[PDB]
């Protein structure tokens, strides 16, 4: 559903989703 | 050690999310929570756009500010995982802005240093407040 | 904005809880956590002593350190309430030491100026491991 | 047993506790 980057290092609030 | 870890010398950091949630729901200021490793290459090149620039940083006044180096036990803060570097944003009435995502799709809140100007959108996103 | 905060510039101290539990438990080193706050004199009267005694200041090398002026949402760190100043340890199993205690009844965790040798004697008692 | 007021209020570990015995 879109672009993609590879340029990333694996390593009481509320939420509000996309 | 600073809290600013080269990421805005003359900003105003908060050293834990607790007191940072707090800030930010008592100044009804949103909160932009920055995730790096000294380590990482790509953390690097990111704080060097982001320290330079004069744009971000003077956004940046209208926010609680946190940077870290080791994730939070917050789960809402990696809707998509435990990577670096990642933008997280934080409303006022501790909501976390899931919503307020970057450019890629397999990392939603990853930027690369080309990508300053959608940060910039996103973190006027998150000054529209809830 | 400095992590030491006045309590000792020349030692290592850790930014988060999260991480500093992290840091124990893979150090083997026990954590002590000073609760402060800038506005509280008696916070003043004691980071003063610590910063100036050198056998504290010696002793805290081995130790992961951590100091807050804002509460952890850990409530095994607050078995006895919420005032500061006040100094935890927690063992690297990540057991917080309830049962290593200050001179007063009635604030279990807290020191005076008078008590460095009281926090050295406990700090020795945190470095015993369970 | 003395207290003190010389302190301020404010406005995944697991705990140890002393070990136990009978109140006076
Ligand atoms: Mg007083």
């Amino acid at each position: 559903d879109g672009p993609t980057t590879d340029e990333v290092t694996l390593q009481s609030t509320a939420v509000r989703y996309p | 050690q600073t809290l600013s870890r080269g990421w805005g010398d003359q900003l105003i950091w908060t050293q834990t999310y607790e007191e940072a949630l707090y800030k930010s729901k008592t100044s009804n200021k949103p909160l932009m929570i920055i995730h790096h490793l000294d380590e990482c290459p790509h953390s690097q090149a990111l704080k060097k756009v982001f320290a330079e620039n004069k744009e971000i940083q003077k956004l940046a006044e209208q926010f609680v500010l946190l940077n870290l180096v080791y994730e939070t036990t917050d789960k809402h803060l990696s809707p998509d995982g435990q990577y670096v570097p990642r933008i997280m944003f934080v409303d006022p009435s501790l909501t976390v802005r899931a919503d307020i995502t970057g450019r890629y799709s397999n990392r939603l809140y990853a930027y690369e240093p080309a990508d300053t100007a959608l940060l910039l959108d996103n973190m006027k996103k998150a000054l529209k407040l809830l």
